[PDB]
């Protein structure tokens, strides 16, 4: 069928220009207007950029007229989204739609527009105290950028895990995650998080001990 | 531009439950209105178009109804997969705007959380930072306060909270808090506790330590 897949998101800093890729197939690429809408990490949605069939017209809101030009390659399937003058409130991800998006949207590609610089997290292990199921903790603190995935043993401990939306700290990320097991496991079997982040290419195991 | 707001900002629904939710806009917009649905991790889905036209495919439970200013969006008898945010959209008069969206949650028991305190890690503290971290996990509902005392006195500043989406199997939701100090602050005092509170005047879930073991 239709098939809308964008491409070209990542970190830029403020000031910074990039431009976005969105390849389509399975219809006429030619023949239809096309357009980006943004999803702000508020969630709130908004009109990006239309142009027409032939990519000769451009619509834009005030918002970014001006900084961000949508363009087409019909020989190539293939519409653009060129941004500058990146503005830190251009944090969003950016979704191409076929005409008004009554059918087809992409899945989106994330552009994130900070001058914070990229740093791999520190991970903590939270032990409870030193005084039936027994909750542990891993505190992944002051990493930067977006994402990080966090797993238990390797994933094999998957229920009763809650890993926590990351919270601005400094110019950085932190977050922390929770694993529940049987009070009759813990500390017999090992419990280690795992915190992967894949902008600084690391991977970091920490063991959960009990406290002295 | 055209300034559309919708109601309610969020709200809970059992399985079978008729909802209704609105959408406003600054002046009349001839009925060129759109509905959208997303769910987490998604994009969003055209439902409704026109005000009252249901895209090919969508179950007969969505219906759509408004005019001018004042509109609405219906499901008859809620299903489970109908839980996410819900947009509407004009687009008439270019550039086209999305009301805020209403997120549609699951309705289950009142639920108090499962707390967990955790001290400051040795290897945090040898960096000079002390983290103490409080979990409150598997509540509901989402709405409640977390309260932290420092040797029986109540500490708001350096407090960071933290709230996970509706978990999807027992419509439950789950919070960290965490108290940020140096660690010479941290090692002034003695006793931390944690305080869970849903409404007022009930007894709260509480978790304690003492730094001095
Ligand atoms: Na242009
Ligand atoms: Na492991
Ligand atoms: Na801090
Ligand atoms: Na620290």
């Amino acid at each position: 069928e239709v098939q809308l897949e964008e491409s070209g998101g990542g970190l830029v800093k403020p000031g910074g220009s990039l431009k976005l890729s969105c390849a389509a197939s399975g219809f006429a690429f030619s023949i239809y207007d096309m357009s980006w809408v943004r999803q702000t990490p508020e969630k709130r949605l908004e009109w990006v950029a239309y142009i027409s069939s032939g990519g000769g017209t451009t619509y834009y809101p005030d918002t970014v007229k001006g900084r961000f030009t949508i363009s087409r390659d019909n020989a190539k399937n293939t519409l653009y989204l060129q941004m500058s003058s990146l503005k830190s409130e251009d944090t969003a991800i950016y979704y191409c739609a076929r005409h008004a998006g009554v059918h087809y949207w992409g899945q989106g590609t994330t552009l994130t527009v900070s001058s914070a610089k990229t740093t791999p997290p520190s991970v903590y292990p939270l032990a409870p105290g030193s005084a039936s199921m027994v909750t542990l903790g891993c505190l992944v603190k002051g990493y930067f950028p977006e994402p990080v995935t966090v797993t238990w043993n390797s994933g094999s401990l998957s229920s009763g895990v809650h890993t926590f939306p990351a919270v601005l700290q400094s110019d950085l990320y932190t977050l922390s995650s929770s694993v529940t097991v049987p009070s009759s496991t813990w500390p017999s079997e090992t419990v280690t998080c795992n915190v992967a982040h894949p902008a600084s290419s690391t991977k970091v195991d920490k063991k959960i001990v009990p406290r002295d | 531009d055209i300034v559309m707001t919708q109601s309610p900002s969020s709200m809970y629904a059992s399985l079978g439950e008729r909802v209704t939710i609105t959408c406003k806009a600054s002046q009349d917009i001839n009925s060129y209105l759109s509905w959208f649905q997303q769910k987490p991790g998604k994009s969003p889905k055209n439902l409704i178009y026109r005000a009252n036209r249901l895209v090919d495919g969508v179950p007969s439970r969505f219906s759509g109804s408004g005019s001018g200013q004042d509109y609405s969006l219906t499901i008859s008898s809620l299903e489970y997969e109908d839980m996410g945010i819900y947009y509407c959209l004009q687009y008439d008069e270019f550039p086209w705007t999305f009301g805020g969206g209403t997120k549609l949650e699951s309705k289950r028991a009142d639920a108090a959380p499962t707390v967990s305190i955790f001290p400051p890690s040795s290897e945090q503290l040898t960096s000079g930072g002390a983290s103490v971290v409080c979990f409150l996990n598997n509540f509901y509902p989402k709405d409640i306060n977390v309260k932290w005392k420092i040797d029986g006195s109540e500490r708001q500043n350096g407090v960071l909270n933290s709230w996970t989406d509706q978990d999807s199997k027992d419509s439950t939701y789950s919070m960290s808090s965490t108290l940020t100090l140096t660690k010479d602050e941290y090692e002034r005092h003695n006793s931390y506790t944690c305080e869970a509170t849903h409404k007022t005047s009930t007894s709260p879930i509480v978790k304690s330590f003492n730094r001095n073991e």
